[PDB]
């Protein structure tokens, strides 16, 4: 049984002290162990100020938002 | 059975949904529960059920609606009366300024309609109260 | 809308232009109320019109400022705008704070006794019928009354 | 310039300027007095503040 | 087939907004004004609303989308800035009334008097400024406050008004206490003429203080 957001699916991100708090980004993976904290990976298009584009979640912390769309973060 | 993080998380929401309910109760005893802090005065709760309460007029709260409108409207007319008698007709500047003195009724019916204004605020929160 | 007080003795039900065939309980009710306070405040208008004509004219000024003096404001009609309009405004507050002193206990205007303004009922029905007729025939006579003492001010200078 | 960036949501557009569309961009701004307000009262101008980075976290214990 | 997420680790999002209440608590008690949660729905009302005809077009007519503004609010600050259609239509009729009396008021006072005489732009004015028996003053002004304290619409504003837009109750002589009559006929008639004299009161005051502005005084 699959747990979290699909693969590809779009995501708003949920914390607060997330470069990336209320934006969206495609999931990459999900880790399946439920020893992982923070199995959801998510990759964005606007990078931090590290230039790194993806980080992972806590299941807590994505609620699978649509598409961006046009001029939309 | 080992701790997963979901039961971390679980264990995280039961404690701070019981703890959150205990201390509001009368077993907590934080300074900002005194008097003059968060909580209402013992006996004169000022907010219930999103509404202004009937302590909030103070000294006010046993008086009916009907009295404070007739007070509200009363005062309203009578500042009014006061204020327009004393800065555009009847003026009393050059009567004060040749060595008279002030028509006092003038002055004091004239600090009456700021006290109609919150009077009529006091006439629609005992309205809502239904007292 | 019969067996209400009111029906007498010259004329029964009297509606010619009905008014009341509607049978609208509450329309009756603020009608009844309209046509009790119209003759109560009627039947302290026309003493209002006969005292001041013969006699009394209070001793005083009634407006110190203005100089005015109750002997100087005319009877009758030429009153008001003889009065000094803060006596109107505030003879409009004096009925305002009885009409908000005088509240309503049931469908139809009661809780003042007799005219005691805590004085009680009449108890004995039949008293209480007879004086409650009593007041609406004396209540609508002074409202065709007072209306006929504004036309006689009008038709014949003063108000006689 | 917020057509041009609305057409082009990417940042290969904005070093590379895609110059025919930027230009249909510069040509099409003639009537923003009313393209914007009609914009503004259909909700397409501004975003809910629930869908952008409000700011720094001021709290969470 | 893809696992529920447990309440233990499910989330909070963004339901949650600065016109709610945010967890568990209740909103401060603002006397009359904007009162209780708003939701989205002045465009959808104003479709149903009455007063569009055929001289512009047939559908609900506002260009400039001013209706629509009540529901950009969420979108905008999440607040209520602008009116629902509901105090729009409020505010429709009372201009309306208020224009239809005052139009023949203009009117009447260039040829009518009662026993002060100042042209009709300066009549207010005059009187607000020489008072010997005008308590007339007075009168209107009470009537207006007890009017609209009475009246005051509700909550139009955020588009919870119990009471029908300009529906004051007073309907003295029966005019059209039938069934329908086609009130809704009665209605347009009465928006249109009210709209009619708030064109001929804008006309009539942007003319006499801008000279050879409309046609005629
Ligand atoms: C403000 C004035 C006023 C008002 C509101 C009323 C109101 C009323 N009168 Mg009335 N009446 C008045 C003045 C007034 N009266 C005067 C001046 C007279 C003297 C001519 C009468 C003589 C009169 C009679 C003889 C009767 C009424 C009756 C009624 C009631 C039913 C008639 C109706 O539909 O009313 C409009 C109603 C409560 C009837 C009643 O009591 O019904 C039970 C009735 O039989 N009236
Ligand atoms: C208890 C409060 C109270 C107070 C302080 C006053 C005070 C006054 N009243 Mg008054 N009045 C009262 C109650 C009161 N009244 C009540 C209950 C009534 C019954 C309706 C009246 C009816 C009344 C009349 C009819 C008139 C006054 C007038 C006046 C003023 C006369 C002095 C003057 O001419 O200038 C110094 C004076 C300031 C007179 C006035 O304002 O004339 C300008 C006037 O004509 N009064
Ligand atoms: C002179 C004729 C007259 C008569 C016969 C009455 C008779 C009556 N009035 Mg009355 N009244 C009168 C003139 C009169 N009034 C005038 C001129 C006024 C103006 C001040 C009033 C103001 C008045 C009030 C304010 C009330 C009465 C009430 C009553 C009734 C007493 C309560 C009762 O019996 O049932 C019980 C009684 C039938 C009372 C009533 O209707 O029921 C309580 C009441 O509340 N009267
Ligand atoms: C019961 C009330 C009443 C009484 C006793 C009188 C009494 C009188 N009226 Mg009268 N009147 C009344 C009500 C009354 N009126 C009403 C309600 C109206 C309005 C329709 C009039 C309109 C009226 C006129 C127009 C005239 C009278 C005239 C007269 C006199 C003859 C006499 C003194 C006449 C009069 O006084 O002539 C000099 C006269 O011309 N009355
Ligand atoms: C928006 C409405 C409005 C407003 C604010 C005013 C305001 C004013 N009018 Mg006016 N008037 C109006 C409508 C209005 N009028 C209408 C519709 C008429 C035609 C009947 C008149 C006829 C009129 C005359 C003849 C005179 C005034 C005068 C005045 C001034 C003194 C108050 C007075 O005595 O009024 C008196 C107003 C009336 C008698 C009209 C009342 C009709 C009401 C508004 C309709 C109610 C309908 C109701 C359901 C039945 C004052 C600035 C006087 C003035 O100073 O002249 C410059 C004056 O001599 N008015
Ligand atoms: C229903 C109650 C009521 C009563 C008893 C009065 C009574 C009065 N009004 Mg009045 N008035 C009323 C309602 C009322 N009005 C309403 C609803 C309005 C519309 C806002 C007005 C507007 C009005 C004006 C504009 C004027 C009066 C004036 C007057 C006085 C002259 C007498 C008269 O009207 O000739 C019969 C009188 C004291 C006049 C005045 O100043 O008298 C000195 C005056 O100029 N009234
Ligand atoms: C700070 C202004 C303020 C506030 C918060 C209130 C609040 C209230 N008024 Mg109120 N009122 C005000 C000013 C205000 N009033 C003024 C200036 C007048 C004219 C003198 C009135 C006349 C009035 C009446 C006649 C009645 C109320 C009533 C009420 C109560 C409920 C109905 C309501 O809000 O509709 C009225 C609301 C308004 C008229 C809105 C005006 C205020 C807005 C919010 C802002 C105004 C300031 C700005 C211009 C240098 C290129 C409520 C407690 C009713 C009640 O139950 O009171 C006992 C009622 O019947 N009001
Ligand atoms: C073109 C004139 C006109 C028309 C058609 C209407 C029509 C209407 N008005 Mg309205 N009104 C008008 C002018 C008009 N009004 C003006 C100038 C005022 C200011 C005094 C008002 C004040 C007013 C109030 C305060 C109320 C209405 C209400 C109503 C509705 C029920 C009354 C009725 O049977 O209609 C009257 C039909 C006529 C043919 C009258 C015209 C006679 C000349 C109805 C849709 C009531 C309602 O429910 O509103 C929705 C209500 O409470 N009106
Ligand atoms: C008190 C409450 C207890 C309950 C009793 C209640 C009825 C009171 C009515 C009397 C009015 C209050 C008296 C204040 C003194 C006063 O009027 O001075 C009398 C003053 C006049 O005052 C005199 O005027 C002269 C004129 O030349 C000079 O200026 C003098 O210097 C000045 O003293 O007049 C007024 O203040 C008029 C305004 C009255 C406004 C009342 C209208 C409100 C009526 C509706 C309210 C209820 C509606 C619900
Ligand atoms: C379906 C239906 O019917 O619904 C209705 C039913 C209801 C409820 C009963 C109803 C009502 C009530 C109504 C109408 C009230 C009517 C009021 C009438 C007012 C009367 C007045 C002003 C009296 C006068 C007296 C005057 C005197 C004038 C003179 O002194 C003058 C100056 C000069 C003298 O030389 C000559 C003079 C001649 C001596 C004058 O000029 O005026 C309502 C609300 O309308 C709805």
């Amino acid at each position: 049984p699959w747990v979290g957001p699909k693969k590809g699916s779009w995501v708003k991100i949920l914390r607060p002290e997330s470069y990336w708090f209320q934006q969206r980004g495609q999931v990459v993976n999900v880790n399946q162990k439920p020893e992982v904290k923070y199995p959801v990976t998510v990759k964005f298009d606007s990078v931090n100020y590290a230039n790194v584009n993806t980080n992972g979640y806590a299941l807590w912390e994505v609620i699978e938002a649509p598409a961006p769309g046009p001029g939309e973060v | 059975y080992t701790e997963t993080v979901a039961d971390e998380r679980l264990f995280e929401q039961v404690y701070l949904q019981y703890t959150s309910e205990y201390l509001k109760g009368p077993l907590y005893w934080h300074p900002d529960k005194l008097q003059g802090w968060l909580p209402d005065y013992p006996g004169t709760p000022m907010i219930k059920e999103g509404k202004y309460t009937s302590h909030v007029i103070g000294n006010l709260k046993a008086f009916s609606s009907n009295e404070l409108a007739f007070l509200s409207m009363l005062f309203f007319g009578v500042g009014l009366y006061g204020n327009l008698q004393f800065n555009f007709y009847d003026p009393q500047w050059a009567k004060v300024d040749a060595g008279g003195f002030f028509n006092v009724s003038y002055i004091v019916e004239s600090f009456l309609l700021p006290i109609s204004f919150f009077m009529h605020i006091a006439c629609y929160i005992q309205r809502q109260n239904g007292k | 809308f019969e067996n209400e007080l009111g029906v007498q003795a010259p004329t029964g039900f009297f509606d010619p232009l009905g008014l009341s065939s509607d049978g609208s309980i509450d329309n009756f009710k603020r009608r009844r109320a309209s046509e009790i306070k119209h003759g109560r405040v009627a039947m302290l208008a026309t003493m209002g019109y006969m005292t001041p004509e013969i006699t009394g004219k209070f001793p005083g000024y009634l407006s110190y400022s203005q100089s005015i003096k109750f002997a100087d404001v005319p009877n009758g009609l030429a009153a008001m705008s003889k009065v000094p309009v803060l006596g109107w405004a505030q003879v409009a507050a004096y009925g305002a704070v009885c009409e908000l002193s005088q509240d309503q206990s049931p469908g139809t205007p009661g809780a003042a006794g007799d005219f005691g303004f805590k004085v009680i009922t009449s108890e004995d029905e039949e008293t209480l019928k007879r004086k409650l007729n009593s007041e609406l025939a004396n209540g609508r006579l002074a409202m065709m009354a007072i209306i006929g003492l504004f036309f006689q001010d009008g038709l014949t200078g003063g108000a006689y | 310039g917020r057509s041009y960036l609305i057409r082009t949501n990417d940042a290969a557009k904005e070093i590379n300027i895609d110059v025919p569309l930027a230009v249909t961009c510069m040509a099409s701004g003639f009537s923003w007095p009313v393209a914007a307000w009609q914009e503004i009262v259909n909700g397409e101008m501004a975003v809910p503040n629930d869908q952008i980075h409000n700011g720094g976290p001021w709290n969470q214990s | 087939x893809x696992x529920x997420x447990x309440x233990x680790x499910x989330h909070p999002k963004h339901m949650l907004v600065a016109g709610v209440r945010g967890y568990e608590m209740e909103w401060q008690p603002i006397p009359g004004d904007a009162v209780k949660y708003p939701k989205p729905n002045s465009e959808e009302m104003f479709k149903t609303m009455i007063g569009a005809d055929v001289e512009t077009g047939g559908e609900a007519w506002d260009p400039l989308g001013f209706h629509k503004l009540f529901d950009r609010n969420f979108d905008f600050n999440m607040l209520p800035v602008y009116p629902h259609v509901q105090w729009l239509r409020e505010a429709e009729i009372k201009h309306g009334r208020v224009c239809m009396l005052a139009f023949i008021g203009c009117f009447a006072q260039a040829g009518y008097h009662i026993g002060v005489q100042p042209d009709w732009s300066k009549a207010l004015a005059e009187c607000y400024a020489s008072p010997t028996g005008a308590v007339g003053l007075f009168q209107i002004s009470v009537l207006i406050g007890w009017i609209e304290g009475k009246n005051y619409n509700g909550d139009a504003w955020v588009g919870m008004s119990e009471k029908e837009p300009g529906d004051l109750g007073f309907d003295p002589a029966g005019f059209t206490k039938n069934p329908d009559f086609d009130l809704k006929k009665a209605q347009l008639q009465e928006i249109k003429n009210g709209r009619l004299a708030m064109v001929g009161c804008a006309s009539i005051a942007a003319n006499h203080f801008i000279p050879g502005s409309v046609p005629l005084l």
